[PDB]
Formats: C-alpha cells, sequence, structure tokens
C-alpha cells in the first residue's frame, strides 16, 4: 500500500520526539533521550483515505546513518520544527530548508513548518506572525503546536500528506 | 616499529583517488585495497592499492565491468579474490536512480578480473550498511538497512564453486542483536563479534558473539563495575573493529554527537575492556567515522572517513600491535 516516509527536522530540544509520540500513541514522553533517532509507524485516515506513515525522529549531527541518508533522499515530506521559546532554533529553520535543497536538489519537496511549545506563552521568544511569514516565504503550511497538551499535532501530519497527494496529482496531470 | 605507535603514513594523492568515506578496505598479501565510497560529490567504484612495505599508492588495474559506484557496501577477501556485496547505488548529484543492491562481485587479484556472481534462486533482500565476514569457505551477511527498516537476518553463500553455489538464510538462535546498521564485524577464533552500531531506539554499547557452528548469538555481559575493570566503549556507529591475537580493537565512529579517537581493546579470553595508551612519538589520528580498517601481520591500518564538518579524509594511519 501507499507508504509515506516523513522526516522530523529541527534543532535539539524543540520537541521533535514529544510531537512524534503524541501523534503515534497519544502520550507525552517522560525523560526522552535526545540522542535517540529512530522511525515510527502509524495508519491514519486523512480525508477518508487510509495512509501508512513512517516518521523518522531525527537526532545527532554527524554524518547521517544509512537509515537517515536514505530517508532524507527518499522521504516524501519534511516537518521542520522549532521552539517558540528558542529563537536560535527558529533561525536553524532556514539551515534545515537549505539542507533539503542540498540533498533533494529542489525546493518543491513538501514541507510543513511547526513552532512547538505554544503552551509556553510566558517564555515566548518567537512571535506567531514571524512563523507565518517564514512559512509564506517557504510556501508551506504553518502550525503552532503544543506536544505537552497535543494541540494541533494531528493537523501537522494531516497537512503534509495533503501536500504530498497534491504534488503527486499535479505530476500525473502533466504526464 | 615501536609497539603501540600511531604512525601517519603518506595519504592518498588526489590524482590517484579522491578522499572518501563509507568505503571498504581489504588486505591481501601486504597491500591495502580500497574500493567504493563517497568523495562528497559522487559515488565511487574505483580500486586503489597501498603497498604496506613500499608505502606507495596506486590505482589498481581492473578489467571487466566493475560494480556500479556504491558506498555502505561490504568487501571481504577469500583466497585470492575480493568479494563485494550489497551497498547503495544511485546519483548523488541529482538524487536519482537511488536503490540498494544485493549483487555479488568477485575481483581476482592475480588477473584484475571483475566477475559478477549472478546467483540463481532466492536472494537476500537488497541492503546497505550490513556486516560481512568470511568463515568456513562461506560469505556471511548480517543485518543492515534494506530501504524500509533495519534488518537482523543472516545469509550465507559458498565461495568455492560459483556454478554450484546459492544463497542460504541462517536460522539464527540465541539473543539475536536487534535490527542494526553501520556496525563493525570482526571474526576471532570460531566466533563472530559485533559491537554497538546504529540500532535505533535500542542503541547500546553491547558486545555480541556469534558461534558459527551452532548458529547462536550470545550477548557478553560486562562485570567491569564489580571488578573495577575499564568500562566498555561509548555507544557509537560508523566505527571499525579488527581482531588481532586474542583481542578486538575498536576505533572511531560518532558517539552521541561526538567523534572520539580513543583506541579500545577487548580481551575475548578475559572478558575485559581496555584503553590502549599510544607511544610518546605517536602521530595520533583525529576522530573520524565511516572509515575502514584492516590488519596486515602485527599492524592495523585505518583509511579515510569523515574527519569533521563533513570533510572527507584520505589519510593512512598505522597502529603497531603489541
Ligand atoms: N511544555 C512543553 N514542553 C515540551 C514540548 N515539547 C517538548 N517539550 C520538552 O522539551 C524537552 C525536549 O523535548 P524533545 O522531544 O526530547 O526534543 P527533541 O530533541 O527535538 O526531540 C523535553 O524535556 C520536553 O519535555 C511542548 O510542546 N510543551
Ligand atoms: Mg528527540
Amino acid at each position: 500500500s501507499r507508504e509515506y516516509k516523513l522526516v522530523m527536522l529541527g534543532a535539539g530540544g524543540v520537541g521533535k520526539s514529544a510531537m512524534t509520540m503524541q501523534f503515534i500513541s497519544h502520550r507525552f514522553p517522560e525523560d526522552h533521550d535526545p540522542t535517540i533517532e529512530d522511525a515510527y509507524k502509524i495508519r491514519i485516515r486523512i480525508d477518508d483515505e487510509p495512509a501508512n506513515l513512517d516518521i523518522l525522529d531525527t537526532a545527532g549531527q554527524a554524518e547521517f546513518t544509512a537509515m537517515r541518508d536514505q530517508y532524507m533522499r527518499a522521504g516524501e515530506g519534511f516537518i521542520i520544527c522549532y521552539s517558540i521559546t528558542d529563537r536560535r532554533s527558529f533561525h536553524e529553520v532556514r539551515e534545515f530548508k537549505q539542507l533539503i535543497y542540498r540533498v533533494r536538489r529542489t525546493d518543491d519537496t513538501p514541507v510543513v513548518l511547526v513552532g512547538n511549545k505554544s503552551d509556553l506563552k510566558q517564555l515566548r521568544q518567537v512571535t506567531k506572525e514571524e512563523g507565518l511569514a517564514l512559512a509564506r516565504e517557504f510556501s508551506c503550511p504553518f502550525f503552532e503546536t503544543s506536544a505537552a497538551y497535543r494541540y494541533y499535532i494531528d493537523d501537522v501530519f494531516h497537512a503534509l500528506v495533503r501536500e504530498i497527494r497534491r504534488k503527486e496529482k499535479e505530476a500525473v496531470l502533466a504526464m | 616499529g615501536t609497539v603501540h605507535r600511531w604512525r601517519r603514513l603518506p595519504p592518498c594523492d588526489e590524482f590517484v583517488g579522491a578522499r572518501r568515506s563509507k568505503h571498504t578496505v581489504v588486505a591481501y598479501k601486504d597491500a591495502i585495497y580500497v574500493f567504493g565510497g563517497d568523495n562528497g560529490k559522487t559515488m565511487l567504484n574505483d580500486l586503489l592499492r597501498f603497498d604496506v612495505k613500499d608505502c606507495s599508492w596506486c590505482r589498481a588495474f581492473t578489467t571487466g565491468t566493475p560494480p556500479a559506484p556504491r558506498y555502505h557496501h561490504s568487501a571481504v577477501v577469500y583466497g585470492s579474490s575480493m568479494f563485494v556485496f550489497g551497498g547503495y547505488t544511485g546519483d548523488i548529484y541529482s538524487n536519482s536512480n537511488l536503490k540498494n543492491k544485493n549483487d555479488l562481485f568477485e575481483y581476482k587479484f592475480a588477473t584484475g578480473q571483475w566477475t559478477e556472481w549472478k546467483i540463481e534462486g532466492r536472494l537476500p533482500v537488497a541492503r546497505s550498511a550490513h556486516g560481512a565476514t568470511v568463515y568456513s569457505d562461506k560469505l556471511w551477511i548480517f543485518a543492515g538497512y534494506d530501504g524500509n527498516a533495519r534488518l537482523n537476518d543472516m545469509w550465507t553463500i559458498g565461495l568455492q564453486d560459483r556454478e554450484l553455489t546459492c544463497w542460504e538464510e541462517v536460522a539464527q538462535s540465541g539473543e539475536i542483536p536487534p535490527s542494526c546498521c553501520n556496525f563493525p564485524v570482526a571474526v576471532c577464533r570460531d566466533k563472530m563479534f559485533v559491537f554497538s552500531g546504529q540500532s535505533g531506539a535500542k542503541i547500546t554499547n553491547n558486545l555480541f558473539q556469534f558461534e558459527f557452528k551452532d548458529k547462536t548469538w550470545t550477548r557478553i555481559p560486562t562485570e567491569h563495575l564489580l571488578r573495577g575493570s575499564p568500562p566498555p566503549p561509548q555507544r557509537r556507529y560508523g566505527h571499525t573493529m579488527v581482531a588481532f591475537d586474542r583481542h578486538l580493537y575498536v576505533f572511531g565512529g560518532a558517539a552521541d554527537n561526538t567523534l572520539p579517537n580513543e583506541l579500545h581493546c577487548y580481551d575475548v579470553d578475559f572478558q575485559t575492556w581496555e584503553v590502549v595508551q599510544p607511544s610518546s612519538d605517536s602521530e595520533l589520528p583525529s576522530g573520524r567515522l565511516f572509515h575502514a580498517a584492516a590488519v596486515i601481520s602485527d599492524a592495523m591500518y585505518i583509511f579515510g572517513g569523515t574527519v569533521d564538518n563533513n570533510i572527507r579524509s584520505g589519510e593512512m594511519y598505522r597502529f603497531q600491535f603489541s
């Protein structure tokens, strides 16, 4: 069946693992080892159509493992994540978007931009409007999510699959 | 020369071969042979020869169709031949035609002949970053990444007569290591050893032995805490491991977003780890990953690997065994 391989991109500590777990098992991780990178699966029905998702929670900065290398090259969609309480992570967003170009040799690869930890309204260092501006600059959907309370978690991955199915169908029309 | 001396040998010239990572090195006679890898721009399928006694590089003479350019493949030596299996193939520059492989190529050192062993019947799944070794006249393939998930199956194939050989999947027993990739394999006595490696959520610094005769895996426990023995090396991937005398030597790799350069030694007979202290006049190598190692007589040889910041290396380091 249709297997969608997605990649969780983002600086260390933005909450990539917390967002993944919530999406695949409706749980918040207690003490998650940040140096752990693995892939996780789930079958959800977006727009009344079942879809198999294979999501890689990335970690580490050395040369990619064989799993990561093939994921960055064959993955159909990317989720670039930052923390709204971490302006440094909000700046690395562009470096990840550049990284996608270096591998894919194109900027049309489906992407969704996510600013995590929206519940931390007290320590907010990145405004919501900025994330929208960066998303329109990237021509990609934008969500402010909270992995702690599962706010808009499903909407992020739902959107990316829509981007994939949209871009796949636009190719068929040309051919 | 000196015992435990990290000697820095002349690196590979650019007009001979590009500095690369994720390649394979194999020892034959008294020469190191380098095949495949990644220079940072494209995949490679050339063959280099480094005469150990002469300390000179050279592009090896190859006739016939070589394997498609690849990295994360395996390479072993059986008799007077090098056997390449698996790996990733494609076009990095355009991110196209990318696919894993399960083919088997033989390089006759004597004549420089590249021959493909077109094996009939059921094949192992095309994979990369797998472990490989030669024992009892058979090539052993283990684990790796097939393109959808990490693996932990094991396959063998006889290397005596290509006309009559075929692939056989191993019914493994014991504590099979979890699905792993980018791990080293070193055979010692009648047992195969695997240490650490990228296994996803189950990444550990565990040591596994595989007894070929009963096809059983055993995770060697460490009592270092109780007997005040040196702890095992930090968990890592993309590292090498060779066997000399009754000892395993682990070096390199990426350990939790770091590239340590310590030389770790495992006493298989006394189930203890060590950190070998190099000599005073040692030319210590830098922390690298996705390099490759080989042993000629009483010496270990390291070549290539990503040193840092995605810089590919072409340095030849030599460690003298006690
Ligand atoms: N309050 C809150 N904390 C979060 C959220 N996401 C992550 N965290 C915390 O931030 C830390 C880093 O999370 P982690 O998923 O390991 O970051 P990663 O390295 O990108 O995977 C953890 O201690 C989490 O408890 C969130 O949405 N809300
Ligand atoms: Mg994480």
